[PDB]
RNA sequence: AGAGUUAAAUUAUAACUAAGCUGUAAAAAGCCCUAGUUAAAAUAAAAUAACCCACGAAAGUGACUCUAAUAAUCCUGACACACGAUAGCUAGGACCCAAACUGGGAUUAGAUACCCCACUAUGCCUAGCCCUAAACCCAAAUAGUUACAUAACAAAACUA
């Protein structure tokens, strides 16, 4: 059995499908970790919005809602309001460093939904912008 | 007037010196297959010579002709060509485990 | 391999400026350090909420 | 942004186990230092802040390393001793 | 009368050279557990491991080749003015003394 | 040396006349500046594809 | 050789190709260049989307032009093949086969540094 | 020193979708002309390479390209000459993002601070000033030696 970590580039006649479609066709959910929240939105491969929840929209407030837990509550609800719009799987694009990085990627398994590749776009700038000063003069 | 008394020479049996795997190659910043040898496939970071084991000379040929290359738009900065993923894997890094 | 140190400190003979300023000489000790123990952190986080879920439901 | 999506920082999870593939991504990152840099870049270290901590990680790692040297050079003599009780 | 010089010249441990990959013969002067204790005549002995094949005819007083490697094992350490001295030599066992 | 060298060289230079000829000429026939190298110090070629 | 012209251009058909890289050649041989020789290097899909001239390409076709040309002139080949709509991106670097390789002879090991510190007895 | 260029971020700005977003040890205040995704000029700043140790007289300099270019047949030498980090001043232009000040929010006995949010001078470009730094490698320049020889600590001791 040859796995390649690799994903499928476009041009390449390589076939696998999940549920028929090529890896191309696959759904996106994006998730933003972020040390005082994670938001979560599933998306149409075509870009089209299906879902989305947040720990605000979980219904937890200020410094609850930066937890793991917290993080898993806003995926496992992400999944059922995704599922109902028909996705069963789904590539995982974790943007940021939190404390709801894993957390809410195992929630989106939890609750009922099926992760294929998960990809990490986290901004790395090459330096443009100066970011604000350190804590405790 | 003794026979027997060693001889200034240099050494005889020292050894050649080792070589980088490109001394008296040419690094060419138009073919990105040999550059993107030296990168990250997954994050496009260019290796150390802790990882390649280049000459200085070569480490500093390569960056440099990787990173022309990659503003001349010959070569892709944030991730290595995939074309190039399966081209012989020269340095010493291991991810997978 | 280990890093360079020649010319790195600052010595009467060295021509160049310092590149490390060691805070300790560099000198291998006698002994080593003693291990980190490990930071704990919480556990069956997990099966918690889940449970939990099950009881705000029912 | 300009470069085509996902590609890049991409692991495929295999026979459905999401854990280790993110651990793996986890280790592609830490190992390229990507995790490190993220954490430093939250807030912004002066120049000369930053000067003071490559030096002071050089000598660390010069250190650790020539350790680390000793030990498995001397590894072979922590056999049990042949004179004992001379 | 013979010169140390002369002597010096001709000795078996002057004909060898550089003792890296050298094939040496050596033999066996003391034992622990599984490790075997060789004096291949140099300077300082070796120590080898007792290999799985024929385990039971290796015995102090038996013959063995070895492959010289390195005929002290010497290293100057972060810090040290001098070099550290392990005190031994570095061989691989081959196997013992085809005869 | 040198200068016969360059002698012969200009021979194959790009002229006003030329132009037509060897534009043409270079848009048929590809080149390749890859290759690759081996952890023994050896270079390896794609043409054999 | 004593320049190199790396070209990228706007992915066309044949003849416009031809063409573009036609009035390029003949405005260098203008700004007072001789040209050595034309390579192509094909065309592909371009490594980041590149934007020029209010257009977003993804492919392009590549070639190179070794030339030689009065110090003074590479600033006007390069105001010319910038305002030209059919190169994605132009650039002139002097030419690889100037330079000349030196031998290593091989790695010279550094031993450990030595004396860094006086004999004192801690 | 010039001139040209831009990958990663970021933002004006629309398009969908969601009601929240931001923020802390924890909150509040702020914002909901907000947030996530998809598109994007300008401006500014230059991941990895660098576990390298190069260039410059020093201050300084590490995205890419080209042009020009790094005094002395090489002792020392000013108050003379020419430079000189950051901050600051004058005038014109820029403004992503950071931010003295100031205004809000917490904290506290107080808090004219540390922590949170906004925003300014300023950081940028052109031209001119200003001439100061823990401008410290706290180790003057040029030739040398490793002889004699431990105040202490530190980066061993010394000759001309
Ligand atoms: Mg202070
Ligand atoms: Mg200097
Ligand atoms: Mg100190
Ligand atoms: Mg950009
Ligand atoms: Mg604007
Ligand atoms: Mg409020
Ligand atoms: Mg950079
Ligand atoms: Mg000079
Ligand atoms: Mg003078
Ligand atoms: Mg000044
Ligand atoms: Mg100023
Ligand atoms: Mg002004
Ligand atoms: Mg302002
Ligand atoms: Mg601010
Ligand atoms: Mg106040
Ligand atoms: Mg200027
Ligand atoms: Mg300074
Ligand atoms: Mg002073
Ligand atoms: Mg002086
Ligand atoms: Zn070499």
């Amino acid at each position: 059995s040859s796995f390649s970590i690799y994903p499928p580039i476009p041009g390449q006649e390589n076939s696998l499908r999940w549920a028929g479609k090529k890896f191309e066709e696959i759904p996106i959910a994006h998730i933003k970790a972020s040390y005082n929240n994670t938001q979560i939105q599933v998306v149409s491969a075509a870009h089209q919005p299906l879902a989305h929840a947040s720990c605000g929209t979980e219904g937890f407030r200020n410094a609850k809602k930066g937890t793991g837990i917290a993080a898993q509550t806003a995926g496992i609800a992400a999944a059922a309001k995704a599922t109902g719009k028909g996705v069963t799987h789904v590539r995982v694009v974790v943007k940021g460093l939190g404390p709801g990085r894993l957390s809410a990627i195992k929630g989106l398994t939890m609750g009922g939904l099926e992760v294929i590749s998960i990809t990490d776009n986290t901004p790395i700038p090459h330096n443009g912008c100066r970011p604000r000063k350190a804590r405790r003069l | 007037s003794n026979e027997d008394l060693p001889v200034p020479m240099e050494n005889p049996y020292k050894e050649p010196l080792k070589k980088c795997i490109l001394c008296e190659k040419h690094v060419d910043y138009k073919n990105v297959q040999l550059l993107s040898q030296f990168i990250s496939p997954f994050t496009g970071c260019i290796y150390g010579r802790h990882i390649t084991g280049l000459c200085g000379k070569k480490q500093k040929e390569i960056t440099k002709a990787i990173k022309r290359a990659q503003i001349l738009g010959f070569m892709p900065v944030t991730y290595k060509d995939p074309a190039y993923l399966k081209d012989p894997k020269v340095c010493n890094i291991k991810y997978r485990e | 391999a280990t890093p360079s140190l020649r010319g790195r400190l600052a010595r009467l003979g060295n021509p160049r400026r310092p590149i490390l300023k060691p805070n300790k000489p560099l000198i291998l000790a006698n002994h080593v350090g003693e291990r980190r123990r490990e930071k704990g952190e919480a556990t069956c986080i997990t099966e918690m909420s889940v449970m939990m879920a099950c009881w705000k439901q029912n | 942004a300009n470069h085509l999506k996902f590609i890049a920082r991409t692991v495929m999870v295999q026979e459905g186990n999401v854990e280790g593939a993110y651990r793996t991504l986890n280790r592609i990152l830490t190992m390229d230092g990507l995790i490190e840099d993220i954490k430093r870049r939250r807030y912004y270290e002066k120049p000369c802040r930053r000067r003071q901590r490559e030096s002071y990680e050089t000598c660390r790692r010069i250190y650790n390393m020539e350790m680390a040297r000793k030990i498995n050079f001397l590894m072979r003599k922590n056999r049990a001793d042949p004179w004992q009780g001379c | 009368v013979e010169s140390f010089a002369s002597m010096l010249r001709h000795s078996p441990l002057t004909q060898m050279g550089p003792a890296k990959n050298k094939l040496v013969i050596g033999q066996i002067f003391h034992i622990v557990e599984d490790d075997l204790y060789i004096d291949f005549g140099g300077k300082f002995h070796c120590v080898c491991k007792r290999p799985e094949v024929d385990g039971e005819k290796y015995q102090k007083g038996t013959r063995v080749r070895l492959r010289l490697l390195d005929l002290e094992l010497t290293s100057r350490f972060l810090g040290a003015t001098t070099d550290t001295t392990i005190l031994e030599a570095d061989a691989v066992l081959l196997g013992l003394q085809e005869s | 040396q040198e200068v016969l060298q360059l002698q012969e060289e200009a021979k194959t230079f790009i002229t006003r006349e030329n132009l037509e000829a060897r534009v043409e000429e270079a848009l048929d026939s590809p080149k390749s500046y890859n290759w690759a190298i081996t952890r023994e110090g050896l270079v390896v070629r794609p043409q054999q594809k | 050789p004593r320049y190199e012209l790396a070209l990228i251009l706007k992915a066309m058909q044949r003849p416009e190709t031809a063409a573009a890289l036609k009035r390029t050649l003949e405005a260098l041989m203008d700004r007072g260049a001789v040209v050595r020789n034309l390579e192509n290097l094909g065309e592909r899909m371009l490594p980041y989307k590149i934007s020029a001239h209010n257009q977003r390409h993804s492919r392009g076709g590549y070639f190179l032009v070794d030339f030689y040309a009065p110090a003074t002139t590479v600033e006007s080949m390069m105001e010319h093949l910038s305002r030209d709509i059919d190169v994605i991106r132009p650039n002139i670097v002097k030419h690889p086969l100037t330079q000349e390789v030196k031998e290593c002879e091989g790695i010279v090991p550094v031993p450990l540094e030595e004396k860094l510190y006086s004999t004192k007895k801690r």
